[PDB]
C-alpha cells in the first residue's frame, strides 16, 4: 500500500501508454482511507490538472471523473470549494492559465463542471463556478 | 468552510 503521492504519480504518468485503471481506482479506493486523505487527494489532483503536459493533465481529470463519480461526502465537499475549483478556473482563463492550455483539457474541464451541477446539485458552489463562467463568456 | 473566495475567469 502506497501514499496517495505515489499513487497519483502512477495514475498520472506521462509516460503511461494508456489508462492506468488499476492505479486511478486505486487512488479513489485510498484518498478516503484517513480523515486528511480527501483534502491532500484535492491538492494532489489540482497541481496534476494544471500540467503543461498535456496527458498528465488529461489523466488527472479522468481520476477526478471517476473519483467524484463514487459515494463519498467529504471529497465530494472538497472538489466543491472554491479552494479546489478555483484551481480549475484557473486552468480555462485566458486570464490565468487559460492561453497556453489545450482545448481539449478546458473543454474536458467545462464538461466534468456541467455534469456535477447535474449530478450533485447539493454542491451549490460549483453551480455558482460554473453560472460565473457561462456571464464570462467561458462557456459556451 | 473555510473557503476563499471564488476567482473570476
Amino acid at each position: 500500500p502506497e501514499t496517495l503521492e505515489a499513487r497519483i504519480n502512477r495514475a498520472t504518468n506521462p509516460l503511461n501508454k494508456e489508462l492506468d485503471w488499476a492505479s486511478i481506482n486505486g487512488f479513489c479506493e485510498q484518498l478516503n482511507e484517513d480523515f486528511e486523505g480527501p483534502p491532500l487527494a484535492t491538492r494532489l489532483l489540482a497541481h496534476k490538472i494544471q500540467s503543461p503536459q498535456e496527458w498528465e493533465a488529461i489523466q488527472a481529470l479522468t481520476v477526478l471523473e471517476t473519483c467524484m463519480k463514487s459515494c463519498g461526502k467529504r471529497f465530494h465537499d472538497e472538489v466543491g470549494k472554491f479552494r479546489f475549483l478555483n484551481e480549475l478556473i484557473k486552468v480555462v482563463s485566458p486570464k490565468y492559465l487559460g492561453s497556453r492550455t489545450s482545448e481539449k483539457v478546458k473543454n474536458k474541464i467545462l464538461e466534468l463542471l456541467y455534469s456535477w451541477t447535474v449530478g450533485l446539485p447539493e454542491e451549490v458552489k460549483i453551480a455558482e463556478a460554473y453560472q460565473m463562467l457561462k456571464k464570462q463568456g467561458i462557456v459556451k | 468552510s473555510d473557503d476563499v473566495p471564488m476567482v473570476i475567469a
